[PDB]
């Protein structure tokens, strides 16, 4: 998944592979899985001061 | 399983989903094992013919 | 029609099995024709009856 | 064997037509692979 505009993060390329096209391609008859590689996984990080 | 089969309907879907896509992502073909097979395909039905 | 990113539509019904059914059949009618003429050409040893 | 074949000559030919169409069909209508599985 290529992005030639440097508008659409690498997370969002991620995300969308993940929740949409693992779902497209896997209703396919004979298709055991659909793998991601690469990308960013979006999380939430919270910094504890001590 | 069948391996040139799923390839196509792998490729048919991805092609009717090009328009669901956000503006400016394009999905490029790495690997592909049926241009392997149809290459093997023609050559072994191109010896038999000659 | 436009479709949001991370929307998609298909189509499906009963209309999805008949096209296989119907199909089939059309391929097992005349077969079972052959197997038949070739039991009565046997039966009477000449084409005209069968 | 051969010249009992030969005796009855059409349901030989007839035969092999059949047999040449169901073959065809079958050609058509097979899958295909580049190697088998060796896993």
């Amino acid at each position: 998944l290529v992005d030639r505009s440097g508008k659409h993060d690498l997370a969002d390329l991620r995300s969308l592979q993940d929740w949409f096209l693992k779902y497209e391609l896997k209703t396919i008859p004979d298709v055991a899985e659909v793998a991601s590689v690469g990308g960013v996984v979006k999380e939430y990080q919270v910094v504890i001061d001590p | 399983k069948n391996a040139r089969e799923v390839i196509a309907a792998v490729k048919d879907k991805l092609e009717t989903l090009k328009s669901s896509l956000p503006e400016g992502v394009e999905i490029v073909t790495t690997y592909d094992r049926s241009q392997l097979i149809d290459r093997a395909i023609d050559n072994l039905s191109g010896k038999l013919l000659e | 029609v436009q479709l949001k990113p991370g929307t998609s539509v298909a189509f499906s019904g009963q209309f999805e099995l008949l096209e296989r059914a119907n199909h089939k059949l059309k391929l097992m009618v005349p077969m079972t024709l052959m197997i038949i003429f070739v039991l009565l050409y046997l039966a009477f040893r000449r084409v005209g009856e069968a | 064997i051969i010249r009992r074949s030969v005796a009855n000559r059409f349901l030989v030919l007839m035969g092999a037509l059949f047999l040449s169409i169901w073959g065809t069909w079958t050609i058509i209508n097979t899958p295909v692979d580049a190697l088998p599985d060796l896993s």
